[PDB]
RNA sequence: CCGAUGCAAACUGCGAAUACCGGAGAAUGUUAUCACGGGAGACACACGGCGGGUGCUAACGUCCGUC
RNA sequence: CCUCCUAAAGAGUAACGGAGGAGCACGAAGGUUGGCUAAUCCUGGUCGGACAUCAGGAGGUUAGUGCAAUGGCAUAAGCCAGCUUGACUGCGAGCGUGACGGCGCGAGCAGGUGCGAAAGCAGGUCAUAGUGAUCCGGUGGUUCUGAAUGGAAGGGCCAUC
RNA sequence: UGCCUGGCGGCCGUAGCGCGGUGGUCCCACCUGACCCCAUGCCGAACUCAGAAGUGAAACGCCGUAGCGCCGAUGGUAGUGUGGGGUCUCCCCAUGCGAGAGUAGGGAACUGCCAGGCA
């Protein structure tokens, strides 16, 4: 007989990152950090060092890794 | 050990020449056998599952572990984590031991024996059964007796077929249905 | 199923150390015989692996595997990789037991010098 | 309820165009971009096209997002 | 204050719009090591037949994870044995939003701890709601200051009912 | 440099499911007892101690089986941005982008390194 939360991600592939910036901050786990990537404990997802952010699927369930490689 | 040389020395080879197989452990082995009660009775009194567990440790060489319920029905008024019977694992010299005693004296000592059930398998080559009476067992005195529970011993075969398993129910003769 | 849960336990040192992106020393433990092999932080290449089963260092023992033979090679691993200069690799366990073969290897390596 | 056939705003084993973020690039655009400072104005908008909600899927009825 | 749509595959976008729940709780339901990890269904059991329990199998996350609801969750974010309190103090680059008050995540440094052989983990609880700003009143520290001097009354900031 | 076996990565159904056959040279697996290092929320259940005393039972490696499952074209189809038109509730025109499913086709995977037996 609210208001809307913000989500989706923030920084997509391709982006120059710095340490941690939030890539996405989403719900649970949408994306699994790989690599010089971390998890906090709201499962939001946080570069670790300065570099271009890409999404690889990998593993044998066909997840996707948010990672992070060299500028 | 003690029953394991006399097995393979005459129900390996006599299985062995009925069947002729190739290799040498080609016959279907028992690991364990799990001493269980379907009492289902100690719902009211916790002191009769304490006695029964009592008993059962001192009838095998080790202590039963309580297990609790698995489901919550309100038809059969039952909770869940319920505390109502328990289990005993036995491989190796205790087993042999525990089923040497067994089928040299407690089995012929049976009221109506009219022989056992080879048609109560789980239908893959287990033969599970279950009699009352425990009081038959030496183990248990007529002195200390509190009340009539049933038991339930489930021999553990490793074959693929009901044949295997009533090819080693034969081995020892099985005296009749 | 031992080989698969075996793999499945150690699946997570095996990821946790590569986030890290070190070295690491993983030692397969057999009856028969026993390896240890050093990983580079790709995955693909061994920098240096010693096995119970070659004749280097089975001459001397009575069987391949043993308290004595499981010593052997980790000295022999830690020999290995003081020439080589591994530079401190990290150690896993391999979801094996840190209480026999295991500690007596890992006694042995850390006997050469190491600060893994 | 067993299997099958059609169907859906709090249905997707698949999946467009469009929109959004970033990187590289020829051409054009009086820097049209960004930051600071002075000064403001305005704070009952109307109508129409495009796709919906609402409405008795009757209304030149009603509210939305874009132009 | 949170749980999905109308809301036209970025965010946002309507009418007492369609929908309930928290306004708690665990001081253990917190952290660490080892190992384990189904649900469901066929079949045997004194009744048990699936339904009061156990073991031989099909099946691999449909069970669960404290909550009304939601996503993701078997290297389970579960579930047995162990030891403790990192739910510690000063902090803190960067990022996500906001009109502000602010809120959340967060690499990492200094002190000293628990779990470990080490690698390393721990700045509360799997998470989204679960609370209180301003003013006022109660307590501890500070000569920081004190209307001539030394005190005191009264103020200023730190913890905080 | 060829066959076979284990370990460490990429790939995550062209790696899977069902069926028949083959593996003890090496390797791997089944296991005895544990009063000894270690332990069961009972069980040596799992890990640990001595191998060929026997074997390949089960798992696993490999060949075939295209039976199931998977991927997968070209083309078409529905849809859609832009401008216009109509009988304007809906459809069409020129242009750009283009579904899912199925068909042809493939496949009983491949690849990098180390170790060991036979050549």
């Amino acid at each position: 007989t609210s208001e809307a939360k913000r989500l989706g991600v923030k920084r997509f592939g391709g982006e120059s990152v710095l340490a941690g910036s939030i890539i996405v901050r989403q719900r649970g786990t949408k994306f699994h950090a790989g690599a010089n990537v971390g998890c906090g404990r709201d499962h939001t997802l946080f570069a670790k060092a300065d570099g271009k952010v890409k999404f690889e699927v990998k593993g044998p369930k066909n997840r996707k890794f948010i990672s992070i490689e060299a500028e | 050990a003690k029953l394991h040389d006399y097995y393979k020395d005459e129900v390996v080879k006599k299985l062995m020449t009925e069947f002729n197989y190739n290799s040498v452990m080609q016959v279907p082995r028992v690991e364990k056998i799990t001493l269980n009660m379907g009492v289902g009775e100690a719902i009211a009194d916790k002191k009769l599952l304490d006695n029964a567990a009592a008993d059962l440790a001192a009838i095998s060489g080790q202590k039963p572990l309580i297990t609790k319920a698995r489901k919550s029905v309100a038809g059969f008024k039952i909770r869940q984590g319920y505390p109502i019977g328990c289990k005993v694992t036995l491989r190796g010299e205790r087993m042999w031991e525990f089923f040497e005693r067994l089928i040299t004296i407690a089995v012929p000592r049976i009221r109506d024996f009219r022989g056992l059930s080879a048609k109560s398998f789980d239908g893959r080559g287990n033969y599970s059964m279950g009699v009352r009476e425990q009081i038959i067992f030496p183990e248990i005195d007529y002195d200390k007796v509190d009340r009539v529970r049933g038991l339930d011993i489930t021999i553990t075969t490793t074959a693929k077929s009901d044949e295997e398993g009533r090819a080693l129910l034969a081995a020892f003769d099985f005296p009749f249905r | 199923d031992k080989k698969s849960a075996r793999i499945r336990r150690a699946t997570r040192a095996r990821r946790k150390l590569q986030e890290l992106g070190a070295t690491r020393l993983v030692v397969h433990r057999t009856p028969r015989h026993i390896y240890a092999q050093v990983i580079a932080p790709n995955g693909s290449e061994v920098l240096v692996a010693a096995s119970t089963v070659e004749k280097a260092i089975a001459e001397q023992l009575k069987y391949t595997g043993n308290k004595d033979a499981a010593a052997a090679v980790g000295k022999a691993v830690a020999e290995r990789a003081l020439e080589k200069g591994i530079k401190d690799v990290s150690f896993d366990r391999s979801g094996f037991q840190y209480h026999g073969r295991v500690q007596a290897l890992a006694d042995a390596a850390r006997e050469a010098g190491l600060q893994f």
